[PDB]
């Protein structure tokens, strides 16, 4: 209600609920010693587990409600922030009570349309500005906690919230995963990146970004969701282009000096062409990706991994580990290419 | 009444502070202007051909504006660049393939390309007009840009954004970028007379699409109005040709000593066929009981049939087509299809309406003072003969491109030679003189333009059409012009090395290379080149390149060496030796 | 504040309390040197600066004529509000937005905005350049955005390569409308009909400033030894016409200080050598008429009489033009120097009376000592014959 | 101006009689679609309507009334809308 | 409604006679401007009375 006047006071109860739902801090010996004596003078009387218990307290208390109508109904861009960081807090972990809240609270609300229309408004604003551009833009700075935000809402594998997410119940339906996939193809260059000119737009600054969409995608795919898969593949923005290009180009400015964000890059990528085709016997999406991934090129890339393992020096992720994934994702797709199963055998 | 479509050939009248029909000014100049006394919807202007748009879909152009800001200030970058262009293009044109025939819809984008000369229509918002200054320029551009994109918004409240849009309909055309509607302004050119120059400005200019040619109907397997053709008599195998013989237009055959006829074709045999049509601004797609008429390509009159001075009738060009008398019908000299269209490269015969008499051919000829008379007197006669036919060969649009463009360049730099011979020439007209030497440069050597250097290019196989419509227009001619004009107060050769002549050496250098360009494997620009073997030989001794083109011109050429060195190119050969004992003149 | 909050209503009583306010604030604003900075940093306190900034951007209607002289004010206040204050430019810097506006009173806040501040000039983005260069092409020629352009080049002394080549590329590119020049026989003469009505003074903001400024700019953007901007100016302006300017008897000081400028940064102190320069018969023309200007110099003092500017022309560039022509890697070759000896005698005789007269003030008497130097020290490789008393007098000063 | 629309008592004079031209292209000439934008002819004079900025409200301080007419001439911008009205009101 | 104009075709008693006119409207949106004169009956001319 406060909202409407009070706009400073809802952001500020908005961040007391966001720090009560985050965990303890330390604040050094004299802050501890403040905060202890305030704990005394006040309260004189008296682990995800924990973190769980009071994301249920909150929800029973309302906050996702809260969160989704402040979403709907804010116009400034301070309370719409909070407001998502707060519904990112409350999914955090990805809780089934808190999932299955959010997908009630969407199906009876009226106003589920305006909130789909907002993210999809944002989106859209998002990829304008990026566009426009090719530092961070305050569109695409706030995309990334939508982009969070989305993947701990279909995170566990969650048919219901995948399939709400891909469409609607509503007279205007807003689909998300073909925008977070129009998202991750103008970020790349679209066509001239997908030409091997990939390296070029990637930076450092927009990496984690691009990682993020790649993730959300992820775990939009997985469970398997079918719909996800098919609407991915063939989407006429055609970023599963980007996608294998990513893999099977190297970026070549962010390696030169930092190699760790490229092996998370190409990692998750390999995850996500993975998932594309987690049990789908048929083979449409398997040529489509054959088009863009070519055989040979796929089994150099491979071969290339696994002779790389001495850059994992100062590296989260082995190179061969994700050669391993290729090489998963090539015995996949060996079926229905002769060539690429021909290529895979040992010499 | 239609709904426009993506692929129609419409033309715009503006109805604003001036009414009139907007054209361009020639192939070789990119100024867009309005002549209100050319004509208005109810008499098209007659040079109609020069008026016609196509409507085309939004192309990108992001792939394509990198590569070029690549190309003015990393080879590798700059090869995947000119891919990723390529491919953009490609793409591009894939597309508008496939949204050919779509309708058009209010505040949706579209692009207007002048079939005329293929370039689209173009605003430039960092350059002002040149005749207003507030204004925002507006040009042509072949290869396009974001400037081309425009929106075709209702100009009647009665229309509204997402309706469709109907052919006769008024209507507004902003500009994506720039943001402002194009204006038929009240300025006029200085050079042209009558023309009132357009630009992009507030204004309340109304602009009226009015149908030429349907998508459907822009076919290359039918015969439609407005086409180029040629006449072909296949009993005499000659072609119809028009020409001055001594004071007055004679249309007559021309006689070829070639081995192939077909194999003869020279621009005066060129014709334009207009069907006959209720509105006179619509073509499209001939029919047989429709009726034609031809219009002479070179001069602009119309074929016409009058009475003969002694073969009732003659055949004669008259300058107004309005006349019953040009009106013509065909027939076909074989079996035809519940009379569909006319289909292209078919035999046909021709029937005046008004006197209903069919062409014939005789032997008579008209130049019996030459020595070898070619031309070949054509009559009416009452009676039909189906040995007398005309065959109807069409003629591809590039070679009728290559031909306006050729004229374009003629008259410009005929232009530059008059301002050299009154002595004075301004920067800007050196420039445009110099572009256009370039120009033809690329053009006789049929390369595409890729930054390489002008003054060295090498062609593997030379283009025979070129050169003669090189020879035929009057280039050649021109450019002895500007190569005699300066040297002849103006320009000295001894101070060409210095830096202030430094253009006008550059200008000559690409006018013999031109030169030399066009004699490449070809008897008759060779020997029309020699015919300046004295001025070539004036000129030696100076970084102007003559000698190469003159070794070029006198290298394995047994016969012209014979005929074109006579005692005084000798004598100037030994002149010139005794005024530098140059040893290089010895060799 | 509060006025600017609610200004539907004057856009007659809230129109003089807004124009008296303004002038009173210009007014008490600023004074000397050390209350000007207390009384910016109270201002910097106290947000002056969002106020004034809100009132400029109140939607007028185009024609006004009364609150256009509010903006007259605005505007000059924003001026004084920068006054070598680095932080202030920065903190006006944030909403450089509003400023990208066609007009003239912004222009003059624009340049006193990056007025001294080498943090800025150097990092100026690509869209500013463009909006000036774009104005300055289709608006019309206009001193004030040449002004900016030149600001930008120099900041704290140090030069800015980048906008120093950027300012070259995007200008050349537009012609006859920005970068006008008048090189051609007719635009010589139109240069002169010009010119000879500005024998008592260049007018303010008439063309010829703005050729001036234009040719200023022009060889200040090359003024860093640069390979590109050098080599691309030269083009522009060739070095026939620079002689043919500067030697013609009705010249002014303005114009041949602006062409001798150009002429040095742009030809002599090059990085590459210039075929004109050195194999060519031009710059000697100039060499005597700097003579002729130092001896009229001579007679003018004697006349007790003197012209301010051609005291500058005279002692800061046609100095610094000979030292450097005589003082370069491709000067010592004197492959063509040898040919005239003739007048660098008469250019050291010139530059030794100079000095002899008492009246040199000691700040520029040094590169008249220099430019001596040096032509003694060509003389010497270059074997030229000296006469008696000029060569003792040299010799006097020579050890 | 050669005609003025007015309103008379009797709707039998052949006078009242008019025609509906579309300003867009229609279906085979089927049925007037609601809400659709016609031009009214006059059958008797074949004159189109057309809109004059003449007021016939002058000596008001703020005249409302605009004058109409009908002209042998036709101009495709001045079109009447027939926009229906609900029933219930 | 005239969409050329954005008036309502109205007809009222100006000063003694019935007179048909288009009427001007303040108002922002031209449609909402509705008024009982404004109503107009179409009768289809039929041979059946
Ligand atoms: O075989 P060659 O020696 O090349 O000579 C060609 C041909 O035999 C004719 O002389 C002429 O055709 P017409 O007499 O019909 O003009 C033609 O001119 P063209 O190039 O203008 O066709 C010549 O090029
Ligand atoms: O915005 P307000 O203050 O409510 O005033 C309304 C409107 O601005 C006009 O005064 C009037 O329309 P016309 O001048 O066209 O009659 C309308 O009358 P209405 O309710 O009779 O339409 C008013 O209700």
């Amino acid at each position: 209600d406060l909202m409407e006047s009070e706009e400073k006071l809802c952001i500020k109860v908005l961040r007391t609920l966001q720090q009560m739902l985050l965990k303890k801090t330390k604040y050094g010996d004299r802050g501890n010693q403040l905060r202890k004596m305030l704990l005394q003078n006040y309260l004189q009387n008296r682990d995800w587990s924990a973190i769980a218990a009071t994301q249920c307290r909150l929800d029973k208390e309302g906050a996702t409600k809260l969160v989704c109508d402040l979403i709907t109904s804010t116009k400034n861009e301070k309370i719409f922030q909070e407001s998502i960081g707060l519904a990112i807090h409350l999914l955090d972990g990805g809780n089934t009570e808190i999932q299955k809240s959010f997908h009630n609270l969407m199906m009876s609300d009226k106003k589920s349309e305006r909130f789909f229309k907002v993210l999809h408004d944002r989106m859209k604003r998002a990829q304008q500005e990026t566009k426009s551009t090719v530092e961070m833009g305050t569109s695409v700075l706030i995309m990334q906690p939508i982009l969070r935000f989305l993947q701990l809402l279909c995170e566990n594998h969650n048919r219901d919230l995948q399939n709400f997410l891909r469409c609607q119940n509503n007279k205007t339906n807003y689909n998300l995963v073909c925008e977070t996939l129009q998202f991750l193809d103008i970020m790349c260059g679209s066509t001239t990146g997908g030409l091997g000119l990939l390296g070029l737009y990637i930076n450092e600054d927009n990496v984690g970004l691009v990682i993020q969409t790649l993730e959300t995608l992820t775990e939009y795919c997985q469970g398997p969701c079918h719909e996800n898969q098919t609407c991915i593949v063939t989407h006429e923005s055609n970023g599963i282009d980007i996608i294998t290009a990513l893999i099977l180009n190297d970026i070549s400015p962010l390696c030169k000096y930092r190699m760790d964000l490229v092996l998370q890059l190409k990692d998750n990528a390999s995850k996500l062409l993975l998932a594309l085709m987690e049990s789908r016997h048929d083979s449409e999406n398997a040529e489509r990706i054959l088009i863009s991934l070519r055989p040979q090129e796929l089994v150099d890339v491979i071969k290339k991994a696994y002779l790389q393992e001495e850059e994992r020096e100062n590296s989260e992720v082995s190179p061969r580990e994700v050669g391993h994934n290729i090489y998963i994702l090539a015995l996949q797709l060996s079926r229905h290419n002769k060539q690429l199963q021909h290529l895979l055998k040992p010499v | 009444s239609s709904f426009l479509h993506i692929g129609d050939i419409v033309s715009l009248y503006a109805e604003g502070s001036v009414n009139g029909f907007i054209s361009t000014l020639g192939l070789v100049d990119d100024r867009c202007v309005v002549e209100p006394a050319a004509g208005d919807l109810d008499n098209p202007p007659k040079k109609f051909r020069d008026c016609l748009f196509k409507v085309c879909p939004m192309n990108r152009y992001s792939a394509q504006k990198q590569y070029w800001k690549a190309k003015q200030t990393d080879v590798v970058l700059l090869q995947k660049l000119q891919h990723a262009a390529q491919m953009e293009q490609k793409q591009n044109d894939t597309e508008n393939k496939k949204v050919h025939g779509d309708v058009v819809k209010y505040g949706s984008v579209i692009q207007l390309l002048h079939m005329k000369s293929n370039k689209y229509l173009t605003v430039n918002k960092r350059l002002p007009a040149l005749l207003e200054k507030n204004a925002m320029r507006v040009t042509l551009d072949a290869t396009g840009n974001e400037g081309s994109w425009l929106f075709i918004q209702p100009f009647w409240k009665l229309r509204s954004n997402g309706d469709n849009v109907v052919v006769g309909d008024k209507v507004i055309l902003n500009p994506v970028n720039a943001g402002q509607p194009l204006h038929a302004s009240n300025y006029e050119l200085s050079d042209n007379a009558g023309c009132k120059e357009v630009n992009s400005v507030n204004c309340n200019t109304s602009w009226k699409i009015n149908l030429f040619m349907q998508f459907r109907d822009h076919l290359e397997e039918v015969l439609k109005g407005g086409d180029v053709v040629r006449l072909f008599h296949a009993e005499q195998e000659k072609f119809l040709t028009c020409d001055e013989y001594k004071g007055k237009l004679q249309v007559f055959l021309r006689t070829t000593l070639r081995q192939s006829a077909t194999s003869a074709t020279s621009s005066n045999a060129l014709w334009e066929v207009e069907v006959v049509h209720h509105d006179p601004c619509r073509g499209g797609a001939g029919h047989w009981n429709g009726l034609y008429r031809f219009k002479h390509l070179a001069t602009g009159n119309y074929l016409a049939a009058e009475e003969n001075p002694s073969i009732k009738y003659c055949l004669v060009a008259v300058p107004h087509g309005n006349d019953i008398a040009s009106l013509f019908e065909l027939d076909p000299t074989t079996l035809q299809k519940t009379d569909s269209f006319v289909p292209r490269n078919s035999y046909v015969r021709l029937r005046h309406l008004c006197t209903n008499t069919w062409i014939q051919s005789t032997n008579v000829p008209i130049d019996i003072e030459e020595e070898r008379p070619i031309r070949l007197m054509l009559g009416t006669c009452p009676t039909k003969e189906d040995k007398e036919a005309f065959a109807i060969v069409s003629v591809p649009v590039s070679e009728i491109r290559d031909l306006d463009f050729a004229n374009d360049a003629s008259s410009m730099l005929a232009s530059a030679v008059e301002k050299l011979n009154e002595g004075f020439i301004s920067q800007n007209d050196r420039r445009f003189v110099i572009q256009l030497l370039e120009d033809l440069v690329f053009f006789v050597s049929d390369v595409p333009n890729n930054g390489q250097n002008v003054l060295d290019i090498m062609v593997t196989k030379p283009n025979r059409e070129r050169q003669k419509l090189m020879r035929e227009q009057n280039i050649l001619k021109q450019v002895f012009g500007i190569l005699k004009a300066p040297f002849r107060p103006l320009v000295r050769l001894e101070e060409l090395s210095d830096q202030k002549n430094a253009p006008y050496q550059h200008m000559f250098r690409l006018c013999y290379r031109v030169l030399r360009h066009s004699q490449e494997d070809y008897r008759k620009n060779q020997e029309h080149i020699a015919k300046q073997f004295g001025m070539m030989q004036s000129q030696i001794g100076y970084d102007i390149l003559a000698e190469d083109t003159i070794t070029a011109l006198l290298h394995n050429n047994r016969k012209l060496l014979e005929k074109h060195i006579t005692k005084t190119e000798v004598e100037t050969f030994v002149s010139l030796v005794r005024k530098n004992r140059e040893p290089r003149f010895l060799d | 504040r509060t006025m600017v909050e609610k200004s539907e209503l004057w856009v007659s009583e809230n129109y003089q309390i807004v124009k008296g306010i303004l002038e009173r604030l210009n007014k008490m604003c600023g004074v000397g040197e050390q209350m000007r900075k207390k009384q910016q940093r109270l201002l910097k306190n106290m947000d002056a600066h969002k106020v004034m900034l809100d009132l400029l951007q109140i939607p007028y209607d185009k024609g006004d004529a009364k609150m256009m002289e509010i903006l007259r004010y605005t505007h000059q206040f924003l001026q004084k509000f920068c006054a070598g204050n680095p932080g202030n430019q920065a903190l006006l810097h944030k909403h450089l937005h509003l400023f990208l506006t066609p007009g003239l009173l912004e222009a003059e806040t624009m340049q006193h905005i990056f007025l001294n501040n080498y943090q800025l000039c150097s990092e100026i983005s690509e869209p500013v350049l463009q909006h000036f260069v774009h104005l300055l092409a289709t608006h019309g020629r206009h001193v004030q955005y040449l002004d900016f352009l030149h600001t930008v080049i120099k900041a704290e002394g140090k030069y800015v390569k980048k906008c120093q080549d950027m300012i070259m590329t995007e200008l050349t590119n537009a012609g006859d409308d920005v970068v006008v020049f008048y090189n051609d026989k007719a635009s010589l003469a139109h240069l002169l009909d010009m010119m000879k009505a500005a024998r008592d003074g260049v007018e303010d903001h008439s063309p010829l400033m703005y050729h001036i400024s234009l040719v200023d700019l022009l060889a200040a953007c090359a003024e860093g030894k640069n390979v590109y901007t050098e080599i691309k100016c030269t083009s522009l302006l060739p070095l026939e016409d620079v002689v043919s300017v500067v030697t013609h008897e009705d010249c002014i000081t303005e114009v041949k200080m602006a062409y001798v400028n150009f002429v040095n940064h742009c030809y002599v102190d090059t990085e590459v050598e210039m075929k004109e320069i050195y194999t060519s018969n031009h710059i000697w023309t100039l060499f005597e008429n700097f003579t002729l200007d130092m001896a009229r110099v001579c007679s003018k003092r004697e006349k007790r009489v003197a012209d301010p500017t051609l005291e500058k022309y005279v002692l800061s560039v046609v100095l610094d033009t000979i030292n450097a022509f005589f003082s370069s890697p491709f000067s010592e070759n004197s492959t063509s120097l040898q040919t005239h000896q003739t007048i660098v005698v008469q250019l050291l005789q010139s530059t030794t009376r100079l000095l002899e007269c008492p009246w040199l003030q000691q700040q520029h008497k040094g590169s008249v000592e220099a430019c001596i130097r040096t032509l003694a020290m060509v003389a010497k490789g270059r074997a030229i014959l000296l006469p008696m008393d000029l060569d003792a007098h040299i010799s006097s000063m020579l050890s």
